């Protein structure tokens, strides 16, 4: 008959949607934003370069330095900078960390939200674990700061290395004892086969990225097709399903972790002796030893420290291969000390408009299947 | 497994597919259908009868044997490191002399504006500060004011336990901080005697 | 729907060699020469692929967005198939004060490229939601952080302000903090909307160096 | 079978406030040590734009582009991947 | 004719008093919004309403701008089939 | 690749790597060929006749598709012209049907028509390392 | 005959018809009237009546049609049009010709140095 | 000759606001403040 659409208001508690249902099917969804929107692009104005970087680590806070990675690689193209090879080793070695963190988070909170709670308490003492290692390098469990323009923040402290190694020796077993509870099991299959399914028409359409893209059969992976840092010299492979399903999307993820483990062992093995931070002392400042004894590099200090350094009038824009997809920043110069306009591109913002062509002929409880297997954090998304 | 069967499939339009058609029977993921009497046992023995159900079991029980990863909070602690970023703190010489000389770099670096200083000379001809002001609640706890002193005045100590009642505990003045730092002196001094080879 | 995967093995390169020098060197003069009417003004810069090569940036007018844009997805040496955002940039001392900016992705070749778009405040730009399914979002976020009307558009509404947000945040002449603020009203037992009051107001520091030769 | 939870001294056997032998990190190359001038090095200041001549008469021969390409499986040629990015010696 | 000429008259004239911007005495039972009363589109729009709430009907777009006149009011009320 | 199912898959046969990447479920259920290819390539060079002999538009679009079609006349097996357009078959001749689709509104938007004094101002970007390293 | 199209008065038309829903969902029965309510957005259309462009006339239909979707679909709630709407056209129209002799530079002056900010 | 700052973005700038159509565009007095959607007594200062 003439039958009318039922709606529905999903959660003010920071997603709303608005359902609209034909009975058990839904025929539309609209996600309605801007709860965690607080402005962080008009603040990025009146920020120095050094004052604008711990923003980008309030993004997407499940994985913290890509997000520094993408606006660090922005400045460094414009100011023409150099990044030494131990710095880039050590960029490399945190990003597949975080890349690791923040897909544990992701594939253990879905698990959670369809029901299965195990998998949540197993996961993170490893990424307590990982915490730590944060810690020890930055200080900071979460909001690290390291990355900076021509390096890293700090040098590696001695004995990092030795721990990294020892955990690397179980993460194996970790993922093993994972998938015991997940991956044979009837009823996570019967919610997660064929729920969601994206097809590679669709997903390059919807600008989708990161592994709901492998999930599709698409071979793009940012780190072999346009690598950043050493990403060129790392050996690992690109995982690839073909069906577009939920059930697909989260073997991907696990097989990225493998990979994630693979990359963070050929960087414990082959981390050179050198210089961490570039050497021009017009945009890196000095070492304190060094300030507190030559005329010229507290000139330096003073003056990076306040003005900072002025970036040279032009426009970049920069991506990063994020563990939720392509994380990028366009960055507008004018010559200043300060950006004149930096946009944030983030994947999250892209996959969450797609939950209108993905949930439509699916049911009420296959909607938090949908919106946890498109891995989004509102930080990135209300910038 | 990884493996897919017809009936298996989360949705309607897979379900009225694999029902109607034989097209899964191409797509190497799926399950093939048994051939001979003892497959077919083998496949009932996996929808009915779980089997699948009991190897999550075992490990879960398994589990429940094991060992245990929680600390007894506040009688054991966790585990942080020298360069850990906790409550500011102001620093002076071993004659007890204030290191800061209100040069204002702190200030101009903070991201989030949360310092506040005023300063005059001394009575001495000394230059020092009047008021040091950090809102705590505004604070990001970065640690760049602690990179751009140059005379290691200001520092981001080891405490982290400083929850209170009232938001105006959290407005630190001057004479607070000194305070903290005439308390965690020689634990900071510790940190840097190590912390110095690196920064 | 492109760059299936089609090899078994670890690929150790990028690209072809022809194609690769098509796309980093001659790819503006081609896109300036098949095209003459949609370009008015080009920019080979520092290449948002990679730190090594060179890219183009194109600029058009809103007349000609649409059937540029088309071109750009579909001909044969030019499959620019992802957009990736759209954006706008404020330059109030123009007359035409803002800069519509998309960026594109090619999967096929391994390329980028961007596309500007010149218009002031009550200029409306053609939407591309037929072509690219995104620019829905981004279309709805630029006209609410600026001010850009994007005519043709299915549901032109804001998307990341508050509800009754009058104003576009991110024009250069709109302040940081804004013009009004909430708390709690005990008496009315609503949370009320009243004029900006600040504890400790901003404060603007200004570093700029009378010596300094990049400022433009 | 790798075992989650190390007991004593497997794991972090030495706090990071007690290194067991002495840091020394270099902050400078040897190469700038007594070698210090700046604008042979100075890549922030020195890169340019240049005004084409205006794009009107100029010859595209898509005969020469298409010339160039292979037509058999052999002699196809591919660039490889960049192993690192440039680090300048550093 | 579905209703008389004489109390539909009476209460558009009862209707028209309470505006603000309208003269008590200077309404006619046959005068024009525009030369006479002095009012422009959106005062017709706000008339027109207040006779839609006396009367208890719906009157579109195209037929209330149709509606200049006293007159003209009171004409399409009495033509029309479904006034109370 | 690595492929994330525990299965082994042979990956050698082309059709189960074209069933396995999704090529037959979501882009075509149909096998394309190396005449299908030749079909949709003339298509197009029937297409393209639209546009004015002297644009260039239809020059490139007409030297596009002769290379296309010499390359899928040198080459006899379907493998092979998959080596050299680096593609699967049904991409390329998805490609060929899209480009054939793009003509007629191009040809309505007539990009061609400029005037005789026509001009476009470029800006090219010179590095540093040109001038500062070794020639 | 009516400048851009009549576009002003159709919008007002729409306002007035979507009006009465307005007053039931926010329950404002007993506050304000239809009259005085279609009085105040008449109001409201009035101080525009000089614009000389009609881009400008429908970026502000545009506008003020996205402010009466976001009253309908209780976003903003009855104490917003309280203190947005009703009230600062009582103010503009409860303090013409005061009970005191007191000029508006007088009042100013009591109140503070500078002028007020906002409402 | 001509060289006024020839090697920088800023030539890239110069024209982009001389591309025609925007750079006649125009308003009336005080029109973009009436879409700029601030309060009105901003514009009494
Ligand atoms: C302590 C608590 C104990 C329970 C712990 C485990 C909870 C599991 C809950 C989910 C169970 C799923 C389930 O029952 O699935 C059904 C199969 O199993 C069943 O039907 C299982 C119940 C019946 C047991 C086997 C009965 C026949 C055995 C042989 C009888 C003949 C020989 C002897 C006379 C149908 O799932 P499906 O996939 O098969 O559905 C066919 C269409 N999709
Ligand atoms: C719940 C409350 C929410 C209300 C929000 C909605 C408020 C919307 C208000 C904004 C819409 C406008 O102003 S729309 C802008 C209106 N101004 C113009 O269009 C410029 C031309 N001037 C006119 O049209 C005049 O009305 C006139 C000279 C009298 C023509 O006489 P007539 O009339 O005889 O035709
Ligand atoms: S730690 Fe950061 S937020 Fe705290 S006072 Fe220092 S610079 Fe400011
Ligand atoms: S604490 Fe250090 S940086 Fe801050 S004003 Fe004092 S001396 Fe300067």
């Amino acid at each position: 008959a003439k039958v009318n659409n039922f709606t529905l208001n999903f959660g003010p508690q920071v997603l709303r949607l608005v359902l609209e249902m034909q009975g058990e099917i839904i025929m539309r969804a609209d996600p309605h934003i801007g709860l965690l929107h607080r402005g962080t692009e008009k603040l990025l104005e009146y920020k120095t370069y050094l004052q604008g970087l711990p923003y980008f680590d309030r993004l997407d806070y499940v994985s913290m330095m890509c997000m520094e990675h993408s606006y660090v690689l922005a400045i460094e193209q414009l100011l023409n900078v150099s990044v030494p090879l131990r710095g880039q080793y050590i960029r490399v070695l945190f990003s597949e960390i975080t890349r690791v963190l923040n897909h544990l988070l992701a594939i253990t909170c879905h698990s959670m939200d369809v029901g299965a709670l195990t998998p949540f308490l197993w996961a993170f003492e490893e990424r307590e674990k990982l915490f730590e290692f944060y810690e020890r390098v930055s200080g900071a469990r979460m909001h690290a700061a390291y990355f900076r323009v021509g390096g890293v923040s700090q040098d590696l402290p001695i004995g990092l290395l030795r721990d990294v190694y020892d955990w690397a020796r179980q993460f194996a077993s970790r993922l093993d004892e994972m998938e015991e509870l997940l991956t044979g099991n009837r009823i996570w299959k019967e919610r997660t086969v064929d729920v969601g399914t994206i097809t590679a028409q669709m997903a390059w359409d919807w600008g989708c990225s990161g592994p709901i893209l492998r999930a599709s059969g698409i071979d793009w992976d940012l780190r072999k097709t346009q690598p950043y840092d050493a990403y060129g010299k790392m050996q690992f492979n690109v995982p690839i399903a073909g069906h577009g399903d939920c059930y697909d999307r989260y073997l991907v993820r696990l097989q990225e972790m493998r990979e994630s483990l693979r990359i963070i062992y050929q960087c414990l093995n082959e981390m050179p002796d050198g210089l961490y931070k570039s050497p021009d002392g017009k945009v890196c400042p000095p070492s304190r030893s060094t300030m507190k004894q030559s005329m010229e590099a507290l000139i330096h200090h003073f003056k990076l420290y306040t003005e900072g350094f002025h970036v040279p009038a032009g426009e970049t824009y920069r991506a990063v291969e994020a563990p939720k997809g392509e994380f990028g920043v366009y960055l507008v110069s004018r010559g200043g000390n300060r950006p004149y306009r930096c946009k944030i591109r983030s994947p999250g913002y892209a996959h969450l408009q797609m939950t209108d062509v993905i949930s439509r002929g699916a049911m009420l409880a296959d909607v938090v299947t949908i919106i946890g297997t498109l891995d989004v954090v509102f930080g990135e998304i209300d910038r | 497994g990884t493996e897919r069967r017809p009936g298996e499939s989360g949705a309607w339009k897979q379900i009225e597919r694999q029902r109607y058609a034989s097209d899964w029977e191409n797509d190497p993921t799926f399950k093939r259908t048994p051939k001979n009497l003892a497959e077919v046992l083998d496949d009932s023995a996996s929808m009915l009868l779980l089997t699948d159900v009991w190897r999550g079991m075992a490990y879960t029980l398994g589990a429940f044997f094991d060992k245990k990863v929680t600390i007894m909070y506040p009688f054991e602690k966790g585990q942080l490191s020298p360069r850990f970023r906790g409550e500011h703190a102001l620093r002076r010489y071993p004659t007890g002399e204030e290191r800061c000389i209100a040069c204002k770099l702190c200030e101009a670096i903070c991201p989030a504006q949360a310092i506040t200083i005023e300063a005059e000379e001394r009575e001495d001809g000394s230059r020092r500060t009047t008021r040091y002001d950090i809102d705590m609640t505004k604070c990001i706890y970065c640690g760049f004011c602690q990179e751009a002193c140059p005379v290691d005045a200001i520092v981001e100590g080891p405490n982290f336990e400083f929850s209170t009642e009232t938001r105006e505990e959290l407005l630190y003045d001057k004479q607070k901080l000194l305070e903290n730092g005439d308390k965690w002196e020689t634990e900071i001094a510790t940190n840097l005697r190590t912390e110095s080879l690196y920064r | 729907g492109y760059a299936y995967a089609r090899k078994t093995t670890d690929k150790d390169y990028i690209a072809s060699e022809h194609m690769q020098a098509f796309g980093n060197t001659q790819l503006t003069d081609y896109i300036i020469k098949t095209v003459p009417k949609f370009v008015k003004m080009a920019v080979t810069g520092p290449a948002q692929s990679s730190v090594l090569y060179q890219e183009p940036t194109i600029y058009t007018t809103p007349e000609s967005l649409v059937p540029l844009m088309v071109f750009l997805r579909d001909h044969t040496n030019t499959q620019f198939k992802c957009l990736l955002d759209v954006t706008a940039v404020d330059f109030p001392e123009r007359a035409a004060r803002f800069e519509v900016v998309y960026h594109l992705l090619s999967p096929r070749w391994n390329n980028r490229i961007r596309v500007k778009v010149c218009v002031d405040e009550v200029t409306a730009v053609p939407t591309l939601c037929k072509v690219f399914n995104t620019a829905n979002w981004f279309e709805r976020e630029t006209w609410d952080m600026f001010g850009v009307f994007f005519s043709g558009h299915p549901d032109l509404r804001r998307i990341l302000t508050d509800y009754g947000f009058t104003g576009h945040p991110l024009r250069k002449d709109f302040p940081m903090t804004g013009y009004q603020e909430v708390r709690y009203d005990y008496g009315k037992k609503r949370v009320v909307s009243e004029p900006l009051e600040l504890t400790q107001e901003f404060r603007y520091f200004d570093f700029n160096s009378p010596w300094e030769t990049l400022n433009r | 079978f790798e075992h989650y939870l190390p007991m004593g001294l497997e794991y972090r056997k030495f706090s990071p406030g007690t290194q067991p032998v002495k840091a020394v990190v270099p902050h400078d190359s040897p190469k700038l040590v007594y070698d210090i001038k700046y604008f042979v090095r100075d890549y922030r200041r020195n890169n340019k734009y240049t005004a084409r001549t205006v794009d009107a008469k100029t010859t595209f021969d898509f005969d020469k582009l298409y010339a160039g390409m292979p037509t058999k499986p052999e002699q196809v040629k591919n660039v490889t991947r960049p192993l690192i990015m440039p680090t300048r010696g550093y | 004719g579905f209703l008389d000429k004489d109390s539909v008259t009476e209460r558009v004239l009862h209707v028209t008093k309470h505006f603000e911007k309208i003269d008590a005495s200077k309404v006619s039972p046959a005068a024009s919004f525009e030369k006479d009363l002095g009012l422009d589109s959106l005062d017709v729009v706000e008339l027109v309403m207040a006779l839609e709430e006396e009367f208890g009907l719906e009157i579109p777009d195209a037929e209330a701008d149709k509606i200049a006149s006293v007159g003209d009011a009171i004409n399409y009320i009495c033509s029309n089939p479904m006034a109370k | 690749f690595k492929a994330v199912a525990d299965v082994e898959i042979d990956f050698n046969n082309r059709e189960v790597l074209k069933k396995y990447v999704g090529i037959r479920d979501h882009l075509s259920k149909e096998p394309g060929t190396r005449g299908k290819l030749i079909e949709a390539l003339t298509e197009v060079l029937s297409s393209i006749k639209a546009a004015p002999e002297g644009s260039d538009y239809r020059k490139a679009v007409e030297a596009s598709c002769i290379y296309r079609l010499k390359v899928c006349k040198e080459n006899e097996s379907d493998a092979a012209i998959e080596e050299v357009l680096d593609a699967h078959l049904e991409e390329l001749i998805k490609e060929a049907k899209e480009e054939a689709r793009l003509v007629p509104l191009i040809a309505g938007n007539a990009p061609w028509d400029v005037p005789a004094d026509y001009a476009v101002p470029v800006v090219d970007y010179t590095d540093a390392a040109t001038i500062l390293d070794a020639p | 005959k009516r400048l851009f199209g009549g576009a002003a008065r159709h919008f007002y038309f729409e306002i007035c018809r979507c009006l009465p829903f307005i007053q039931r969902l926010h329950k404002m029965e007993e506050m304000v009237s239809l009259k005085e309510l279609r009085a105040i957005v008449k109001e409201k259309f009035k101080e525009y009546k000089d614009v000389k462009d009609g881009r400008v006339v429908d970026l502000l239909i545009f506008k003020g049609r996205e402010e009466i979707e976001t009253y309908l679909l209780m976003h903003k709630q009855r104490h917003h049009v309280v203190t947005e709407v009703v009230e600062p056209y009582y103010a503009k129209q409860r303090a013409v010709k005061k009970v005191t002799t007191n000029s508006p530079f007088l009042d100013s002056f009591l109140s503070s140095g500078y002028a007020a900010i906002g409402v | 000759e001509f060289a006024t700052a020839s090697a920088d973005y800023s030539i890239a700038m110069k024209k982009a606001a001389e591309i025609t159509g925007a750079a006649e565009s125009a308003m009336g007095p005080k029109e973009g403040g009436f879409t700029a959607g601030v309060p009105l007594d901003t514009f009494t200062r």
